[PDB]
């Protein structure tokens, strides 16, 4: 289980590329079960020939890079190098092995590293992009330290990010796309609908038009009035005294569900209470600012224009 | 020149995130846009911040200097672990192609004017930096979440060779404001989103099987159903960072019982986007609404 | 306090000598006075007996009940009771009995001034550390009071939310000593508690007493009579009965929560008032107050033509909501399931475009001409650089 | 009354301004006066009294005792401040002083909320109280002291109830220590009632109250009163924020507010509106 935000990961591609072959460092911190590399920075190594450990490299290097830090929070966690992952082999295996022992710098909580290997060609075949490994026996001195790899799963973050980039891939039907103003309102039947329409709809030209719009007003208009009559529709077809089989049966009891729910509600609200008018009246607030924002716009556009 | 169509991994927050790393809120200008001309296009990479904090109390001699000098040494270190690599064969990364702002109510004047626009686009023709103000999460969710990326004015011998000035009488002022205004630059504008990277492709093929992807859905089904809480959140304290904004703009033009100094024409602020964008977000706001009480009609 | 704290403080903890500083200056001596301070320290690691801790544990206990904080000095205390309990150093059995020594003096102090999330915490710390035999019920017991409190972080009243942001920035320092950097709640105080051996052990009694307390229950009369006297004897404990006074306040607030859930709205009051336990026991008066004051969230509880109304959650828009969606002309569940088939179809394709496996050709174009350009770009810029200098 | 009455008429607050034993007998009488008013038993004239001579200056050396900063170390200048005045076997009582300004303020200052005039609080204390020894953070709790129990009063008599506020104060570390008497007592607990009645509606979310009738005299904690006299003068209104449908008959109040947080958004709109129609109206000018 590494831990890898996503800007880390299309850095990676860049640095695998383009040269043959690259290695680097990677930086981050650790918490329990898991590993957080969280940034990275490259290196001049050649990792097929032996350059440039030594482990005075190594040593070099992590003075190099705490100096460009301090924050605790980025600590050197190990290396990343290009290529190669078992034809091969021994070359990136041997630069591992030298690299520890003559040196035991620095920074470390547990005898450790993190491998993560980059291919640097894109392939896929039976190839894995990047492959992250974490080192076990682990013999703490073997002639300079000696290894074997337990295979690690690469995962990513937590919060926004990841959930950021899974959203983007999503909306591609039309478009392909950041997360940018008009759209989104997300409240789902209908919202999400009418925001597919809008980026449809957008995109154009920035306009072969005056005068005036049919494009998202009849598709938003349009697909409440379907199920305003669709509603209706199935509603009716219930009320010829069939609770089964009509329509599969299975349209009516949603609709029949729909309609007891509203009337309920309503029963309920006034007065005690009128809760859902009150919220319709802080739309109306909010229009009314809208309205008065795109006045103050005319306004300033009267003085920008009269003023240029 | 060298901005000349910017590729943006962005979706993966790969500046953003960087900067988020070294914390945020923050309230000024913070650093450097950095990245490099591939094909087609200049991939903004990587960013590094030079770190300027002067001591706020009390001040009084040295240690401002002190900083700033410190700020400076510091940010050529972080550069070079970067840059040093790119020359000694190719790594990569290079090369200055913009300037940042990180969460700011909103960017002033004299830090677009005078801490940009000064000398330092008046040192280069064809304004390959750009700056580029970010507010995303601050002032809610969508609507705001890209971006603004300003090509900085100014060439600047109009109105500089002696020396600056305003009047309190307006005309004269205006006509070489207005010639300084046109090369540049007003707030103009960038293209984003409009290349496919190609170094996405570690991203693209995560995760998908299976964790992301699950958790992905289930977090967008329940966001579907909710929506309530988050309406407290957004609607009234957007209406505060406006109030704020604008009241500061009367201040700045209405100065106060007399006279312009204005801007002398307006602006390289934010005051137009500002106007545009409250009207959008409350376009977002007044149709969600409407939906959500349509449907219960 | 202040004087003694700082004794220890200037004596091992933290050490750097001091003073010196080597040479000798022109001062003779010092040698001997360096000396005799690391034979000090280290003796003190470990030589048998700390009496020390005791002592410590007595006056920090004595400093709390006093008048009971002010600026006082039991802060500084903790502050260097925490350094010193950071023996380590030597290990483990003297140190260990120092440690349960250590962290029950701790815990207890919370109690009388609110408090109650480090208490949970440092409980479980002891309970982790200790418990065969005497040991073993009172950890046990403790359980009560960790399940009691803590389900919840900041929170209520309005006008206020500032004073709030402030006292949970307090806890999360408090917090570093302590040895997390948040205030502990919730879910995480149950899931340590679960990994060791601590709720598991434990007494099959407590375990079903906090079982009742910790989860929906419902009738609420019934099952909070049943925790009373379980509270007022078994374990036979007298930890409970003190522990008695929150967590009948705590029953209620519980009811409340369940009530608006399950339920659109409620009848409430007179259910409330009956569960307090009977009659001659209830004016209305106190009793009334004490459920209008009491609420874990912001709600209506107000009326006065007799009975409470809520106005919150609105289960009946949301379970419309629902009925709407599924039918419909379908028309929701087919088109999230193709949006759904759609990203990994379209992610397949321009994984394999970039791969070997519909292209291969493009990416090596893109990457001959990316290198040219760098490269460019890199040379203009150094350049600019070696003629400006020059 | 007397005394203030002498004051004010006799113009004597323009020859103490020089002749300078004269000005700490003007000290001495305005902090008289104050604890006088406190103490047959009204807030006001007493606060206004009081909180003047407070709040500044420091620095007091001005009645008792006490020599200013910084004296009594430097050196021979001692014997100013050393004979201006201060006279002995007086003072009247520090502590006395403070407690009856402390209270005043509480008293006074709290009821001016609406909601939300948020509110720079009007004495040299109260500010500091916050970041000072409220705050969030002195180590970790817990009253009763001393002068935390005002601390304490104020917190309970804020939200909630009265009964709380009035367990602290009666009682316990605090009053006895007037010599004028049971008097004060009685009359600042009715004070207390009434502001603590005052403060309570705004608040409960977001109305309901009178619950009920016979209850809200009970309660609220004194019984059993005007007992309409004292009830409708604490509602009463209409400024500011609307109540009421009150129905006295059934003494039930149909308060309907519409609203609380919609009334705030209007008027963030409202003076949004005013700074633009200023500004463009001096640029019509120009």
């Amino acid at each position: 289980t590494l831990v890898l935000p996503p800007f880390v990961a299309a850095a990676i591609v860049e640095h695998a590329k383009r040269r043959r072959n690259s290695a680097g460092y990677l930086v981050g911190s650790r918490s329990g079960n898991q590993i957080t590399v969280t940034d990275y920075i490259p290196c001049t190594h050649e990792s097929t020939s032996d350059v440039r450990t030594r482990a005075y490299a190594e040593e070099l290097k992590e003075r190099v890079a705490l100096k460009k830090c301090y924050t605790p929070s980025i600590t050197l966690v190990g290396w990343y190098a290009a290529a190669t992952p078992e034809p091969g082999k021994e070359r990136a295996f041997d630069l591992w092995c030298q690299a520890p022992g003559a040196s035991f710098s620095k920074i470390r909580s547990h005898n450790q590293a993190v491998m993560l290997l980059g291919r640097m060609p894109t392939a896929a075949d039976l190839s894995i992009r990047w492959e992250a490994y974490i080192t076990s026996n682990m013999n703490d001195g073997d002639s300079l330290q000696c290894e074997r790899m337990q295979q690690l799963t690469v995962c990513v973050e937590a919060e926004t990010p990841s959930m950021n980039v899974l959203l983007a891939e999503m909306i591609s039907k039309t478009l392909y796309n950041g997360s940018m103003p008009y759209p989104t309102n997300r409240i789902t039947n209908l919202d999400r609908v009418a925001v597919e329409a809008e980026s449809r709809e957008a995109e154009f030209g920035r306009k072969d038009n005056s005068r005036n719009d049919a494009e998202p007003r009849p598709v938003e208009a349009a697909l409440l009035n379907v199920q305003n009559k669709l509603h209706q529709a199935i509603s009716h077809a219930r009320a010829i005294l069939v609770s089964g089989n009509k329509n599969k049966s299975e349209r009516q009891n949603e609709s029949a569900a729909v309609v007891e729910n509203y009337e309920a509600i309503l029963a309920e609200k006034s007065q005690q209470s009128s809760r859902d008018d009150f919220i319709t009246e802080s739309y109306k607030d909010a229009l009314m600012i809208k309205y008065t924002a795109a006045l103050l716009r005319r306004h300033v556009m009267e003085i920008e224009r009269h003023g240029r | 020149p060298m901005a000349q169509r910017m590729r943006i991994s962005f979706s993966a927050l790969t500046c953003l995130g960087s900067y988020a790393q070294n914390a945020t809120c923050h309230y000024a200008l913070f650093g450097r846009l950095c990245g490099v001309q591939l094909n087609e296009t200049i991939e903004v990479t990587n960013v590094l911040p030079p770190v300027i904090n002067p001591r706020p109390p009390e001040d009084e001699t040295p240690e401002q200097r002190e900083k700033r000098l410190l700020a400076q040494q510091r940010e050529e270190r972080q550069m070079y672990e970067r840059m040093g690599k790119m020359f000694f064969k190719e790594e990569l990364d290079s090369y200055h192609v913009g300037y940042f702002a990180i969460c700011s109510a909103y960017t002033n004047a004299p830090y677009s004017v005078r801490t940009v626009q000064q000398l330092a686009q008046l040192a280069l023709d064809g304004n390959p930096s750009v700056l580029v103000v970010y507010d995303p999460f601050r002032t809610s969710l969508m609507g705001k979440l890209y971006l603004r990326a300003f090509v900085p004015t100014r060439e600047y011998v109009e109105f500089y060779t002696r020396l600056t000035d305003k009047r309190n009488i307006l005309r004269e002022n205006r006509l070489m404001r207005e010639c300084n205004v046109g090369k540049g630059g007003v707030l103009r504008e960038v293209k984003v989103e409009v290349d496919v990277d190609e170094y996405q492709l570690l991203c693209l093929s995560g995760f998908n099987v299976a964790p992301l992807s699950s958790t992905c859905r289930t977090l967008h089904s329940e966001v579907m159903t909710d929506y309530m809480a988050a309406l407290i959140e957004s609607v009234r304290h957007n209406a505060d960072e406006l109030s704020r904004g604008l009241h500061s703009e009367s201040y700045f033009s209405q100065k106060e019982e007399s006279y312009g100094p204005l801007g002398q024409r307006i602006d390289t602020l934010l005051k137009l986007m500002q106007l545009r964008e409250q009207t959008q977000h409350l376009e977002s706001l007044c149709d969600g609404v409407l939906l959500n009480t349509s449907l219960l009609r | 306090g202040r004087i003694a704290d700082a004794y220890v403080r200037f004596f091992r903890r933290f050490l750097l000598s001091p003073i010196p500083s080597i040479v000798e200056t022109d001062n003779p001596h010092l040698i001997t006075m360096h000396k005799e301070l690391e034979a000090d320290r280290e003796d003190f690691y470990k030589e048998k007996p700390n009496t020390d801790r005791a002592v410590r544990v007595f006056c920090h206990l004595l400093q709390t009940l006093t008048e009971m904080n002010s600026w006082h000095a039991a802060w500084s205390t903790l502050q260097c009771f925490t350094r010193v309990m950071q023996e380590i150093t030597q290990h483990p059995d003297p140190s260990r009995e120092c440690q349960i020594i250590a962290n029950s003096a701790m815990a207890a102090v919370f109690w009388k001034c609110s408090h109650y999330a480090f208490h949970a915490h440092c409980l479980g710390v002891a309970a982790f550390l200790t418990g065969n035999g005497g040991e073993a019920a009172a950890a046990a017991s403790r359980a009560v009071l960790a399940t009691l409190c803590v389900p919840n972080t900041n929170k209520e009243r309005r006008n206020f939310e500032r004073g709030s942001d402030s006292v949970f920035e307090k806890n999360a320092r408090i917090a570093q000593l302590f040895g997390l950097q948040s205030a502990p709640a919730g879910l995480a105080l149950w899931q340590r508690l679960q990994r060791m051996q601590v709720f598991q052990k434990a007494f099959p009694e407590v375990q079903a007493l906090d079982g009742l307390l910790r989860n929906e229950m419902s009738d609420e009369n019934i099952a909070r009579q049943a925790i009373k006297q379980l509270s007022i004897i078994v374990q036979k404990d007298p930890s409970l009965e003190m522990y008695e006074k929150p967590l009948r306040k705590v029953v209620i607030q519980r009811y409340l929560e369940c009530m608006a859930v399950r339920t659109t709205r409620v009848e409430a009051s007179s259910l409330q008032i009956g569960e307090n336990e009977a009659s001659e026991e209830v004016y209305i008066h106190e009793i009334e107050p004490y459920i209008l004051n009491e609420s874990g969230i912001a709600v209506e509880i107000d009326h006065k033509t007799g009975f409470i109304s809520f106005s919150n959650t609105t289960k009946m828009r949301v379970l419309e909501a629902f009925d709407a969606l599924a039918e419909r002309v379908d028309f929701h569940p087919p088109a999230l399931r193709r949006k759904l088939d759609i990203r990994p179809e379209h992610l397949l394709r321009a994984h394999d475009r970039s791969s070997i496996i519909h292209r291969l050709q493009h990416t090596c174009e893109e990457t001959a001409e990316a290198r040219r350009q760098s490269a460019k770009e890199r040379e203009e810029a150094e350049r600019e650089n070696a003629r400006l200098e020059r | 009354r007397d005394g203030r009455d002498l004051v004010l008429r006799s113009g004597v607050e323009e020859t103490v301004e020089k002749s300078v034993h004269l000005a700490i007998l003007y000290n001495r009488v305005i902090a008289q006066l104050g604890l006088a008013s406190f103490a047959a038993g009204d807030v006001i004239q007493a606060y206004n009294l009081l909180s003047s001579l407070w709040s500044n200056r420091n620095h007091d050396v001005l009645i008792s005792q006490r020599m200013p900063d910084y004296v009594k170390e430097n050196d021979e200048e001692e014997l100013k401040f050393r004979d201006l005045l201060v006279p002995p076997h007086a003072y009247i009582q520090h502590a006395q002083l403070e407690l009856a300004t402390m209270l005043s303020t509480l008293v006074v200052d709290t009821p001016k909320e609406a909601k939300k005039p948020y509110e720079g609080s009007r004495h040299q204390s109260y500010f500091f109280r916050i970041i000072n020894q409220m705050a969030y953070q002195p180590l970790l709790g817990d009253p009763v002291e001393f002068r935390e129990q005002l601390t304490a009063a104020y917190i309970n008599l804020k939200l909630g109830d009265y009964a709380k506020a009035s367990e602290v104060i009666k009682n316990m570390g605090a009053w006895s220590m007037m010599p004028n008497g049971d008097e004060a007592l009685k009359t600042f607990l009715q004070h207390l009632k009434e502001a603590a009645l005052r403060i309570f509606c705004y608040n409960n979310r977001c109305n309901f109250a009178t619950i009920s009738v016979d209850l809200m005299m009970k309660k609220y904690g004194l019984n059993e009163n005007e007992v309409k006299c004292i009830i409708n003068d604490i509602i009463s209104e209409s400024n500011s924020s609307l109540i009421a449908f009150w129905d006295r008959e059934d003494k039930y109040l149909h308060v309907d507010r519409s609203n609380t947080s919609r009334l705030q958004y209007l008027v963030e709109g409202i003076a949004e509106s005013v700074v633009e129609v200023a500004q463009y109206s001096e640029r019509r000018v120009r």
